[PDB]
């Protein structure tokens, strides 16, 4: 439900 | 024929060709620009989105993320680590301060290798995914609050809002910050404006050999690959172009530089990193061409709440020739990434 820049 | 090559093309529009950016899309990809995965649009020098940024000093970066690298030998993986909420100006001073601050350099091609060989060292803090906006409300062009594409039709007709999606994102940088190899979400486009600071470099895989890059990141990081189809949507993959050089994976370069817009086409993989403090502002668009590649995207399985659009607003309003076949699960469509959007043909008429 929303954009992101990365995870871990 | 266009864009043999497929390197990555820089458009100088006139302020009269700059106004329509629909049209404009259509016109660079009438140029073959989409063949590259990626593209730089230099804005007329009379266009300005914001008289000044004098006063965003006091702006919250509400998860600000510590960038964390492991790896070796041009493949890492990055971790993501949300700190504590910050303001612009303690961000400012943290990118600016001898810990953080750009190392000093000659040739760009000096600061690369400076890139590769310490990024995994000292890990620094992107202010990334902040909702809002640096335009101004009465800016008509270019204007990433409201680009007019057929996206909008996500929340036309449904309400949906994906918050960088179908709104925009600001991205406060400093050196070394990272944004690893990717698509959009949905196979979308996306549109990047430097709004000031220290230039922006970008690497870009064309879109007919996307499929490639794939199956060698699932050779490199088998385990990963072997949990999610769509890995490299987790955005944590970072992988050198000595690598690609090395396994013989098509790819470009770009610096954008304050003040220039970079556009992502539809399954161009890009990759790329900041060179000291500065701002980005980005969201996603569409044109007709994206709706097959939205009906074809691999998306993400294994992580709750991850993007995903329904297509089937699109297929029924600009393929209803295809509506029930699509629907049965019978579209067997190939993708052929060298054609330009249909809002093209006006152009090569
Ligand atoms: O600026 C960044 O962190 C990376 N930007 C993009 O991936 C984009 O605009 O599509
Ligand atoms: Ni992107
Ligand atoms: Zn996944």
């Amino acid at each position: 439900a929303r954009k992101s820049t990365g995870g871990k | 024929t266009l864009n043999p090559s497929a390197r990555i093309m820089t458009f100088y529009p006139t302020m009269e060709e700059f106004r329509n950016f629909s049209r404009y899309i259509a016109y660079i990809e009438s140029q073959g620009a989409h063949r590259a995965g990626l593209a730089k649009v230099v804005p007329p020098k009379e266009w300005k989105p914001r008289a000044s940024y004098d006063d965003i000093d006091d702006l919250v970066i509400p998860a600000p993320i510590q960038q964390l690298v492991t790896g070796q030998s041009g493949l890492f993986t990055q971790y993501n680590i949300q700190k504590k909420a910050m303001t612009v100006r303690e961000f400012r001073k943290i990118a600016n301060s001898d810990k953080y601050c750009t190392p000093r350099y000659s040739e760009f091609e000096e600061l690369e290798r400076k890139y590769w060989k310490n990024l995994t060292f000292n890990p620094p803090i992107y202010g990334a995914d902040v909702n809002g906006t640096l335009y101004e409300k009465h800016v008509d062009e270019w204007n990433i609050g409201r680009l007019r594409t057929i996206l909008d039709l996500v929340e036309k007709e449904s309400g949906i809002t994906i918050e960088g999606v179908n709104t925009p994102y600001l991205y406060f940088g400093m050196w070394k910050t990272s944004f690893a190899w990717h698509t959009e979400d949905m196979d979308l486009y996306s549109i990047n404006y430097l709004h000031f600071g220290e230039p922006k470099s970008w690497y870009s895989v064309p879109p007919e050999h996307g499929k490639r890059l794939e199956r060698l990141a699932k050779g490199f990081f088998p385990g990963s690959a072997q949990s999610c189809e769509a890995f490299l949507r987790h955005k944590m993959t970072l992988i050198s172009p000595l690598m690609l050089k090395k396994y013989g994976i098509p790819f470009d370069k770009v610096t954008q530089e304050a003040g220039e817009f970079m556009i992502t086409f539809p399954y161009g993989y890009h990759a790329g990193f900041n060179h000291g403090f500065n701002c980005a502002e980005s969201t996603n668009f569409a044109t007709r061409r994206w709706i097959e590649y939205g009906k074809q995207a691999v998306l993400c399985s294994c992580r709750k709440d991850m993007v995903k659009i329904s297509m089937d607003v699109f297929v029924r309003k600009f393929q209803p020739e295809r509506y029930k076949l699509w629907k049965a699960g019978k579209d067997n469509t190939v993708i052929d990434h060298t054609l330009p959007t249909p809002e093209a043909a006006e152009f090569l008429k």
